[PDB]
């Protein structure tokens, strides 16, 4: 309802959608290090 | 029937339908891939495995086949542009 608190608001969500991509962009990357760290420093390990 | 043959074949040839085709086997690829690094392996490899190497060599198969089914008709050419694209 406040004159600088709501523009404030729609603004963030308006940036959310460019968060998305980001999150998207740093998924890729995230689990292509985080599969690759466990899959060499874990050689043997069962299904789980 | 004929027109039903004929839908699957203007369906299942159309290059939209060709690429999410590609695009969710690749996704079925990276997730074996996964599984069969995550996990041990034995001696002799699994079947997920064998799924994965066979993916690898009919993939390599079809980058011959981009290098010889190219625009121009001298090999070295044909292999010239094909490394433009990077990827
Ligand atoms: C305790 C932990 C789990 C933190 C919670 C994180 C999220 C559940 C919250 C934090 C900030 C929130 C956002 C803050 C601002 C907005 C704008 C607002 O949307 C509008 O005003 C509509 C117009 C527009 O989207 O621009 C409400 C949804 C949204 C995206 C919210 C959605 C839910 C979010 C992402
Ligand atoms: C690319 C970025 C923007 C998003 C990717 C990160 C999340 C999808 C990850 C990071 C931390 C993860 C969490 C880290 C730890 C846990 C606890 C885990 O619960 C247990 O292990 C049970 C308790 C125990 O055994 O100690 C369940 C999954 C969860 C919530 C994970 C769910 C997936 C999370 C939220
Ligand atoms: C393109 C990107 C997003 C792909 C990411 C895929 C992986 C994060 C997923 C896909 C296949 C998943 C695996 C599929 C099967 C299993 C077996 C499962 O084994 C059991 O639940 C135990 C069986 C039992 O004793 O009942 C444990 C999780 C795991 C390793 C999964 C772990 C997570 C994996 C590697
Ligand atoms: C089209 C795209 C979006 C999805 C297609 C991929 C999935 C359907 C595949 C990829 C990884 C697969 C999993 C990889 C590994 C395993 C472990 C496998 O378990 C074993 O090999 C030991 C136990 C048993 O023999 O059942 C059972 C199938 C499962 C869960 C697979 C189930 C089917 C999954 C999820
Ligand atoms: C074409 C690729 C790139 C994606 C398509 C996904 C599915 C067609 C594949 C992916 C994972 C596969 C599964 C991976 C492992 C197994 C366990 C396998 O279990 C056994 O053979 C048990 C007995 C034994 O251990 O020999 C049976 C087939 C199954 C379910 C596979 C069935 C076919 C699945 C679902
Ligand atoms: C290996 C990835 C891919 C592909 C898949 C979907 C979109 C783009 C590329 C393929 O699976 N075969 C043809 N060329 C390729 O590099």
């Amino acid at each position: 309802v406040n004159k600088y608190l709501g523009p404030y608001v729609m603004m963030i969500g308006k940036m959310m959608i460019d968060m998305m991509y980001f999150v998207i962009i740093m998924l890729v990357v995230l689990m292509s290090f985080g599969v690759a760290r466990q899959a060499i420093l874990f050689p043997n390990e069962e299904p789980s | 029937l004929i027109p039903l043959g004929r839908k699957i074949y203007e369906f299942y040839n159309a290059p939209i339908v060709k690429f999410w085709f590609y695009t969710l086997a690749y996704i079925g690829y990276l997730m074996l891939f996964n599984y069969i690094v995550l996990v041990k392996m034995e001696r002799w490899p699994s079947t997920q495995e064998w799924i994965v190497i066979s993916y690898i060599f009919t993939l390599g198969i079809e980058k011959m086949r981009e290098i010889l089914m190219s625009e121009p008709g001298k090999l070295l050419q044909k292999v010239k542009v094909w490394l433009q694209e990077y990827w």
